[PDB]
């Protein structure tokens, strides 16, 4: 009826960890490892629980000194990249000047690494975007969201960088 | 950049069944994306998955406390985090907005949802259409909401009247929007 | 209330 | 088990000290814990796999160490008066609230201004009363160590060259003979009891032991008295018929 | 955070039922653990029970603790207590939420005394085996009702009471010392400070 996975992860040699609580596929939240906090998915969240972000720092560093260890058992393989596959879409029914978002859908990839941009017109647009962290799977692969609101003669694509990409990916959503 | 890398993944998954009355522990360890070491609550000891985790599982299992303390993860940790969260996530009800209009085929946006649950049906006049239901299946927005499009292919002659009905655990009746 | 995190063990060495 | 070490010590003020533990649990989280003359136990520090999770605002004066999961060290450079405490090491299965810790034997620490001020114990063995043997046909005999400093003490009872425990009571805590004084010497006394018979037994043969925990041969001794080192001092007497 | 519990030392005789009082404040605890250590005379600290969720109790050789979110409190108890029971009971909180760090109370220490079946007071003079000219005063056989006062000089020394048990013969008695440099000095009045039984045996030296 429902499952709650505590997700973690470390990339080598990028030395990147992530940390994160799920509920039924949506992020309960995450711990940002840069600035030692808890972030949660939706605001309100934040004022009916409270999760001490020390915990996962501490799970982060066992995890980067077990994967040595695992590293090293197997003979340093490295692991097999894994190329994803975005599905842009909105949110909601288009209609101009009414506002809405669109949704860069990344699925299905592996290492958890990306260099995801917004183009508009052939230029890269960085305002008012947002990102979430990579959300676990059950083949353990990642997905991941990015959100951009816009109003509805103007071309919009969804860059995508992976490097089990010959080329960078575009997908492209014009109305 | 040419360089590889090196993935380690831990997973503690509670599996939940009628609420907290059965519940299932999984703690799960990750090389790349091979799981080499498990424990599982229906077991009751670590296990390697592959031969890669056997050194953990005899290592874990002979620590001190250690059988004591993953067999009663089901009540100090799945069973208590499912009960911190209960307020605004098992019983997170957001009413879903219900939109029909074409562009003959009529599709019948439903956003904004959650939970998952749901279900949509068209009525030619009060007879529910089953030629024709064209689902684009159910999709995750990511912010804790859903929507699906809900295509119907149907000829509208005249003054014929569809309705698109949409059942969800939020609202305690049917709704219904009409074209 | 306050969520609790399942400690991550340590490999055998 | 935890193991720690040492079980005492005695420095002067300023001083280096080093304490050591060892776990052999399996355990990833060890544990400092202090316990100050008022015997309020407070968490010092914590390590979870070689790395410090936990500082309740110790001093900077305070260095733990730990290059193995199943060690911590603590070292002490310069220590002050305040230091004087029982230093407790600890262990846990994971840094989880809900596990079980583990406390070795502990670390008693004496910081004393002045090394001066150490002295070991005098000892002696009372014999037992005429009156008590010809009143309840048993015999008791009363071990006195006095003027001790610090109460780094282990007392313990010898018949016939084998220790012995059965019909012993010691005092669980010395009294001090100035009790004014805040850095008073300490006395100490036990009570052996054995039946009339064999206390009037000549082969028979008693001593009270009483292990000083004093200082040690690097530390240097400027006064003209034997260096209070550790060592033991004990006192003995033979059965008599009459 | 803090942690009260009963201050002190408590005394009770074997077979009596025990409460040791233990409240917890958590005003910052998102997921507090209740524990009990116990420190038995020349050992270390160990575990003596403990409860995780807020409803349910522990027990442990006899003892019983019962996790009471309502009243915040953990207070122990025993219908019967041994002599094997004394030692210093310490009363622990944690937070599940966090890394583990246990908030100690002040410790309760506990002295079961046993039922002296046949007493016997007296004071005895015993003389030192090197030197004669010193001695200690020796009070022993008495009930355990008796309640030995500690010295109001600094001159005279006098110890608290301790129980032997001398395991062949199955005899148990209770016995203080108190000695002194005074000249003044006896062991007809060494004890005057306390109230001891009218029938103490005082023989003549
Ligand atoms: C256990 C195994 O796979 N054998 C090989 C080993 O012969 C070789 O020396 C090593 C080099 O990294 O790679 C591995
Ligand atoms: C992202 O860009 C950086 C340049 O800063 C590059 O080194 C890296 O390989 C890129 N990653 C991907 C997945 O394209
Ligand atoms: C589900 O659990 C409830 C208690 O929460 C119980 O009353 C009910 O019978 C259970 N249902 C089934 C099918 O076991």
């Amino acid at each position: 009826e429902h499952v709650i996975i505590q997700a973690e992860f470390y990339l080598n040699p990028d030395q990147s960890g992530e940390f994160m609580f799920d509920f039924d596929g949506d992020e309960i939240f995450h711990v940002d490892m840069a600035k030692k906090e808890t972030v949660w998915r939706l605001e309100e969240f934040g004022r009916f629980a409270s999760f001490e972000a020390q915990g996962a720092l501490a799970n982060i560093a066992v995890d980067k000194a077990n994967l040595e260890i695992m590293t090293k058992r197997s003979n340093y393989t490295p692991i097999t990249n894994v190329p994803p596959e975005v599905t842009v879409l909105t949110n909601s029914p288009v209609e101009l000047r009414e506002p809405n978002v669109l949704i860069c859908f990344i699925d299905k990839f592996t290492p958890p690494v990306v260099n995801v941009t917004w183009l508009r017109n052939g230029k890269p647009v960085t305002t008012g975007v947002s990102e979430t962290v990579f959300l676990p799977r059950e083949d353990h692969l990642f997905r991941k969201f990015h959100y951009l609101p816009f109003l509805p003669e103007d071309v919009y694509d969804c860059r995508v960088e992976h490097w089990g990409l010959d080329e960078p990916l575009l997908k492209h959503w014009e109305f | 950049d040419t360089r590889p890398r090196f993935l380690e993944q831990v997973k503690h998954e509670c599996h939940f069944f009628n609420g907290t009355e059965r519940v299932r522990f999984l703690d799960r360890y990750f090389y790349h994306q091979e799981e080499y070491v498990r424990f599982d609550s229906d077991v009751g000891e670590y296990r390697a998955v592959t031969e890669l985790g056997r050194p953990d599982a005899e290592y874990w299992n002979s620590q001190k406390d250690l059988l004591e303390q993953k067999r009663a993860a089901v009540d100090t940790y799945c069973r208590h985090n499912y009960g911190v969260g209960e307020s605004f996530t098992v019983q997170r009800r957001v009413y879903p907005e219900v939109t029909v209009y074409p562009a003959n085929l009529l599709v019948c946006s439903v956003n904004g949802f959650y939970p998952g649950s749901i279900e949509v049906r068209w009525f030619r006049n009060g007879q529910e259409e089953k030629t024709g239901v064209v689902s684009t299946g159910l999709i995750q927005n990511g912010d804790w909401t859903f929507q699906t499009l809900v295509m119907l292919e149907t000829v509208p002659r005249s003054g014929e009247v569809y309705t698109c009905q949409v059942e969800h655990p939020s609202l305690t009746s049917p709704l219904t929007v009409e074209w | 209330g306050g969520y609790r995190a399942r400690p991550a063990k340590a490999a055998a060495t | 088990a935890v193991f720690q070490t040492p079980n005492y010590h005695v420095t002067q003020v300023g001083n280096e000290v080093s304490f050591n533990c060892k776990q052999t649990l399996g355990h990833d989280t060890m544990y400092w814990y202090k316990q100050d003359s008022k015997k309020l136990l407070k968490i010092m520090f914590s390590y979870n796999n070689k790395q410090l999770i936990v500082n309740e605002t110790v001093p900077r004066r305070f260095s733990p160490q730990s290059s193995d999961k199943a060690h911590l060290n603590l070292r002490i450079k310069s220590v002050e008066p305040e230091d004087s405490a029982v230093y407790l090491c600890a262990s846990s299965l994971d840094w989880g609230g809900q596990n079980t810790l583990y406390f070795g034997a502990g670390t008693r620490l004496s910081v004393l201004e002045d090394l001066n001020k150490v002295f070991p114990p005098e000892v002696a063995v009372f014999e037992p009363s005429e009156a008590e043997i010809s009143h309840t046909q048993k015999a008791t005999l009363v071990c006195l160590a006095t003027g001790f400093f610090p109460d780094h003490v282990e007392l313990s009872w010898w018949v016939n060259g084998k220790e012995v425990h059965s019909g012993v009571c010691t005092d669980p805590q010395p009294l001090k003979e100035q009790p004014a004084l805040n850095d008073s010497r300490y006395a100490l006394s036990s009570r052996l009891r054995v039946s009339a018979t064999f206390w009037q037994n000549p082969r028979n043969h008693f001593r009270c032991q009483v292990q000083f925990y004093g200082l040690s041969e690097n530390d240097e001794w400027t006064q003209d008295r034997a260096k209070p080192v550790t060592q033991i001092v004990s006192a003995e007497a033979w059965g008599r018929a009459d | 955070d803090s942690v009260t519990q009963t201050e002190g030392q408590v005394t009770v005789s074997e077979s009596k039922s025990l409460i040791i009082n233990c409240t917890y404040s958590a005003t910052s605890i998102a997921y507090p653990n209740l524990f009990w250590y116990v420190r038995y005379p020349g050992e270390g600290l160990q575990l003596l029970l403990k409860v995780i969720t807020a409803g349910q109790k522990g027990s442990s050789r006899g003892f019983e603790a019962t996790y009471n979110k309502e009243t915040t409190s953990f207070h122990l108890q025993k219908a019967s207590v041994q002599e094997s029971d004394s030692a210093v009971y310490y009363c622990a909180l944690s937070d599940s939420g966090s890394f583990n760090k246990l908030t100690f109370g002040a410790g309760t220490r506990l002295a079961v005394c046993p039922y002296i079946q046949n007493p016997d007071p007296a004071v005895y003079q015993l003389r030192d085996s090197k030197s004669s000219d010193k001695s200690v005063c020796l009070f022993t056989d008495f009930d355990s009702q008796t309640n030995v006062s500690q010295s109001k000089d600094s001159d005279v020394y006098i110890t608290d009471k301790c129980v032997l048990d001398m395991r062949s013969m199955d005899f148990k008695s209770n016995s203080a010392v108190a000695w002194s440099n005074k000249s003044d000095f006896a062991c007809a009045n060494a004890f005057n400070n306390s109230i001891i039984p009218e029938d103490t045996f005082f023989p003549s030296p």
